[PDB]
């Protein structure tokens, strides 16, 4: 059984008086119009927080019980009125199976002819309880409006994705909406507008008044959103040997690093940064998380053993022994730097020779490193492996571990074209890209068309169909009807008139020329 | 992981035995394949590696113009021929993943052979 | 490079097991092996005293003396222990049996 | 004369005039010419 | 244009980097183009006087 | 478990420096004629202000 | 090509012209 | 102005700051000059009108 909440629900946001004004807000208030659930002791999902109400005869309805498992697990918050007296707690419950009434803990507190209305909320650990009891005469919730006001405010600290009603009365769920809030000259809400419910009460919230002059006025940008999702990388089998730069037996000294190049694989980048084998993970152009979602052009593993004070130079932007005489850096430098303590691998040592970017001079001036395996930690060996990546230019080579999809044409996608992300359609292009052109660019900088990875096929991609949208009112002193009109798309992506100007919803044609009231714009009103 | 290799054969001197070895539960192009052999009563013998990637071969002097390693990458397969057989090569011949030594710089590594298949014995 | 190894012992006691190289090893090229009767070896020991996934067991050494211990001895410990050199080339030694 | 140009990068471009920096031959340059005899 | 940002493109920004850096990132975008409408801005209402 | 935020005694119709529970500013302080709501400790004017 | 090489000077291997790039604007 | 730089002269700057560091003073005093600017010119577009 499902009943129409129609314009209850609402309450006063905070503790602040406003009279005469109207107020635009966002908060948790249940939708206008909303589908909520009724009941004549189910558990109830509480999500964002709960519109609550209840019809009463006798007092059927005794209480309320909030947490997660509610089964001894953990704290849960019970809110019951037994006779006379409130009492509100929050220990670690053991509830019955079935709950009802008849005829460790954190805090403590003790105090159809009748509607109760109450909202819960639960906001950075405090619950908020807020209500209003009045009479009523009446199968459903009565029609009507009011705010109901704070009462209660428990700082408690517990986290609520479930919810019981202890013993008709009805359940809807909150969501973060915008209202117009009419308040009068004593400080109450007496009136309000549920901003995303309809056109006209976009209207209504855009001018911030109740009441709306004849015209036509913009409210909003139409978009038409993505139906599906598109991983597209070059369907490569091989596994990529990071475990070959960091796991080698053997590693250069920094006057003469060993710089590996890495393509042609697939890039898990989870055991490099999960590892806690790690000293240091540090990451410059990228963060060290999002390697997974990109693929590089070309990956290069510059390996050496350096000693562990001159760590910190290993890094864009850096002076001293290394920085300037051995292993070098840009400062525009993209890439990551890891490295790891190797006391008991090289230590033993005196065959670490030291002294532009990725310059490597090996003319022989040099002096050894004193690593022995009883030094201090700044005088012990580290292993450094940079990780430096050439980010999508041309068509990439070295990919992370995703899973790769089917490609859709002709519709709205959310795509990853090695890296290259955003949401359009894809169309079969008429252009001719070079051998080593993956991609193509717009004069704003964007993306024109792309190379299919696994295919050598291109194709065009075209922004998502929007516009500005307004709204046609006769004003709302005559009529509460509106025609909407949705600027320079189709009526396909979009009583139904399609002309130069946009595609309007709503309005009948007539062939009959009148002189022009509301513009629609290219002759038409 | 898992390797497998073929079952047992007998062979007279101067003949050839190909043993194959199968595996599975890991990329096949990231490892090595290494063969060791074990004669009846002792230990364990290195023959060669072989790059699943790229098909370079190390081999021990013992075994150098007598066995030839290849790879097929589209089975997840690799093959040990042993040509012109003796009576001293009778032994166990074991199939192991390798990770000493990389598969695609062909580099020495900190690690072993982990997993190992049955051994395939040829007389 | 030549490696030379070189035990009865009851369950519940402790075992040392070793080998001697002809030459040095670069030490985190050492491994150890573990061959029961009937079976494959398997990795136990890596990098000289890294512990091998799956696997009481703990490896040590430097220059050409390393050894191999188990805490404790089990039933399943009876087995043909192995010592691998794979800095320069490949090279194994006889093999420990342990009782 | 009016050799020297090449593509600045790798990224496909059309109908569209585009300006650049980089290590190009500038135009009608002095070259030294090595002949083969 | 880049306005002082690693990147011009907004969702290399998001591709590359969490939100505790790419907000910097983003900001950085989000004050050169707010500059740029409202100099654009500036000069239609001009022009259009 | 909060410490005792100590009070000063209130003086009207004076340019004052004033501290409401988490509400501060400078102004004068004077009897209003609004009839604040039994859970309304805070006003406010048409553009967001006390 | 990943190189990490200084080079100042060349020589050409067997007619041929050489001449020299420099960091300047282009409108293409 | 300093606009929050070290110091208003921009030789200043450079004589005492790497460019690592010295970005972002030169930056600060960019976006100062650069807003002057676009005040001046507004400015002087009215005014022309
Ligand atoms: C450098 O080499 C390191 C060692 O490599 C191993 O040993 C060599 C000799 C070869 O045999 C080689 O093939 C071996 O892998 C390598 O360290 C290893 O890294 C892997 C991750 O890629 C680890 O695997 C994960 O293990 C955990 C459990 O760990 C616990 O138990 C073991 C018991 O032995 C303990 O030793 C540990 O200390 C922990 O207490 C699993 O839970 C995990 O499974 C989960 O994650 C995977 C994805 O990774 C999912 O698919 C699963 O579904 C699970 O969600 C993995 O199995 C491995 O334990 C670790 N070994 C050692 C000894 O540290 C290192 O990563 C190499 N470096 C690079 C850059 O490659
Ligand atoms: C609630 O949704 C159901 C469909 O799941 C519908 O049949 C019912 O009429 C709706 N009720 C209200 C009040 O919108
Ligand atoms: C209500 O229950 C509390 C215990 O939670 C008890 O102390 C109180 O006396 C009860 N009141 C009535 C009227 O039964
Ligand atoms: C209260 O919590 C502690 C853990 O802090 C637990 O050891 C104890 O058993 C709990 N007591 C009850 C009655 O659940
Ligand atoms: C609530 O859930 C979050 C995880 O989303 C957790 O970190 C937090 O400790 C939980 N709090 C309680 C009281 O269970
Ligand atoms: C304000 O309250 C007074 C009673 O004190 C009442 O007479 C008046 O009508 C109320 N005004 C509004 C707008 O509710
Ligand atoms: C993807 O698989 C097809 C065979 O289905 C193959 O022809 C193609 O070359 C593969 N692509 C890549 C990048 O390996
Ligand atoms: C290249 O060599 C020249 C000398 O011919 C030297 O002046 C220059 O600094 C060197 N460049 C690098 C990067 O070492
Ligand atoms: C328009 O508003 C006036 C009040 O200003 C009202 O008297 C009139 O009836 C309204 N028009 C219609 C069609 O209701
Ligand atoms: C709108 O869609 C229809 C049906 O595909 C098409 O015939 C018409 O030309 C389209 N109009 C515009 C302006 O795109
Ligand atoms: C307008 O007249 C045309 C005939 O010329 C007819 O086809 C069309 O349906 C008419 N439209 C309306 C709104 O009456």
């Amino acid at each position: 059984a499902y009943t129409n909440s129609f314009t209850r629900g609402v309450y006063y946001p905070d503790k602040v008086f406003r009279s005469s004004v109207l107020h635009s807000t966002q908060d948790l208030f249940l939708p206008f119009f909303s589908n909520v659930t009724w009941f004549h002791n189910p558990v109830l999902p509480f999500n964002d927080g709960v519109y609550f109400a209840s019809t009463e005869k006798s007092n059927i309805i005794r209480g309320w019980i909030f947490g997660t498992t509610l089964d001894s697990k953990t704290q849960s918050l019970l809110i019951v009125n037994n006779a006379t007296n409130v009492v509100i707690k929050v220990c670690e419950f053991q509830f019955c199976n079935d709950p009802f009434l008849g005829v460790n803990c954190t805090f403590e507190y003790v105090s159809f002819k009748n509607l109760r209305e109450f909202v819960f909320k639960n906001i950075d650990g405090y619950f908020k309880i807020y209500s209003k009891h009045t009479p009523i005469n009446l199968r459903d919730l009565p029609q009507g409006f009011s705010a109901l006001e704070p009462l209660v405010d428990l700082p408690i600290g517990i986290n609520i994705t479930r919810f019981q009603t202890l013993l008709a009365y009805y359940v809807g769920y909150l969501q973060p909406r915008t209202f117009l809030l009419k308040y009068n000259e004593n400080g109450t809400i007496t009136d309000a507008v549920d901003c995303a419910l309809d056109p006209l009460s976009e209207t209504k919230c855009t001018l911030k008044s109740f009441t709306v002059e004849k015209g036509i006025y913009q409210t909003s940008n139409f978009r038409v959103q993505p139906t599906e999702s598109i991983v597209r990388f070059p369907n490569i089998t091989n596994l990529c040997p990071f475990g070959e730069v960091f796991n080698a037996t053997r590693f250069a000294s920094v006057y003469a690093w060993n710089r590996k190049r890495i393509s042609n694989c697939v890039a898990d980048y989870s055991v490099l940064y999960n590892s806690a084998s790690f000293s240091t993970f540090k990451c410059y152009g990228v963060s060290p998380t999002k390697l997974n979602d990109l693929c590089f052009t070309n990956v290069y593993a510059d390996s050496f053993v350096i000693r562990g004070d001159e760590v910190r130079q290993i890094a864009p932007g850096q002076t001293g022994k290394i920085a300037d005489y051995n292993y070098k850096l840009p400062d525009d430098f993209t890439g990551c730097v890891i490295a790891w303590n190797s006391n008991n691998l090289d230590s033993k040592n005196y065959n670490y020779l030291y002294r532009k970017p990725f310059e490597r001079d090996i003319s022989t001036p040099l002096q050894s490193y004193g690593f022995q395996p009883t030094n201090g930690v700044g005088y012990q060996p580290y292993r450094v492996v940079v990780l430096s990546f050439e980010l999508l230019h041309a068509p990439a080579t070295v990919c992370g571990p995703k899973k790769s999809t089917n490609l859709v044409k002709n519709k709205c996608v959310n795509f990853n074209f090695n890296g290259l992300t955003g949401t359009g359609v894809l169309t079969e292009s008429n252009k001719k890209f070079l051998p080593f052109q993956q991609f193509g660019r717009d004069i704003a900088d964007t993306t024109d068309a792309v190379r299919d990875p696994q295919t050598l096929e291109i194709l065009d991609i075209t922004p998502c169909s929007f516009g500005g949208v307004s709204v046609i009112t006769p004003g709302t002193n005559t009529s509460n009807q509106v025609a909407v009109l949705y600027q320079d798309v189709n009526c396909t992506e979009v009583n139904v008139f399609q002309t130069r100007a946009g595609c309007l919803i709503g309005a009948e044609h007539v062939n009959n020329s009148y002189e022009c009231d509301i513009p629609i714009g290219a002759g038409i009103c | 992981v898992q390797l497998v290799q073929s079952g047992a054969e007998v062979k007279k001197p101067g003949a050839s035995v190909k043993v194959s070895c199968k595996a599975s539960g890991y990329p096949f192009t990231s490892y090595g394949i290494s063969w060791v052999r074990q004669a009846p009563g002792q230990g364990l013998e290195w023959m060669g590696w072989i790059s699943t990637y790229n098909g370079n071969t190390n081999y021990a002097q013992k075994f150098q113009g007598r066995v030839t390693m290849t790879t097929d990458t589209s089975t997840t397969t690799g093959y040990m021929e042993l040509r012109r057989l003796r009576s001293d090569d009778t032994a166990v011949y074991y199939c192991a993943r390798d990770y000493t030594r990389g598969a695609w710089f062909g580099e020495s590594l900190i690690g072993g052979f982990d997993n190992w298949g049955q051994g395939t014995l040829v007389t | 490079i030549v490696l030379t190894q070189s035990l009865s012992l009851s369950p519940g006691e402790r075992a040392t097991l070793s080998c001697r190289a002809s030459q040095t090893v670069s030490s985190t090229s050492l491994a150890w092996y573990q061959q029961k009767p009937g079976q494959a070896p398997r990795l136990l020991i890596y990098g000289a005293s890294s512990r091998a996934t799956g696997i009481r067991f703990s490896g040590s050494g430097s220059g050409t003396d390393f050894t191999l211990t188990i805490s404790r001895l089990e039933p399943e410990d009876f087995a043909v222990y192995y010592c691998q050199q794979h800095d320069t080339s490949l090279t194994f030694g006889g093999g420990t049996k342990v009782e | 004369f009016t050799r020297g140009v090449y593509y600045p990068d790798k990224v496909f471009r059309s109908s569209v005039l585009h300006s650049t920096q980089d290590l190009f031959l500038p135009f009608f340059s002095n070259v030294t010419w090595f002949h083969a005899i | 244009s880049n306005f002082g940002a690693i990147s011009s493109v907004l969702n290399d920004i998001l591709s590359r980097l969490d939100p505790p850096e790419a907000e910097v990132q983003i900001d950085r975008l989000i004050t050169g183009r707010l500059q740029s409408l409202q100099t654009y801005v500036t000069q239609q209402l001009i022009r259009a006087a």
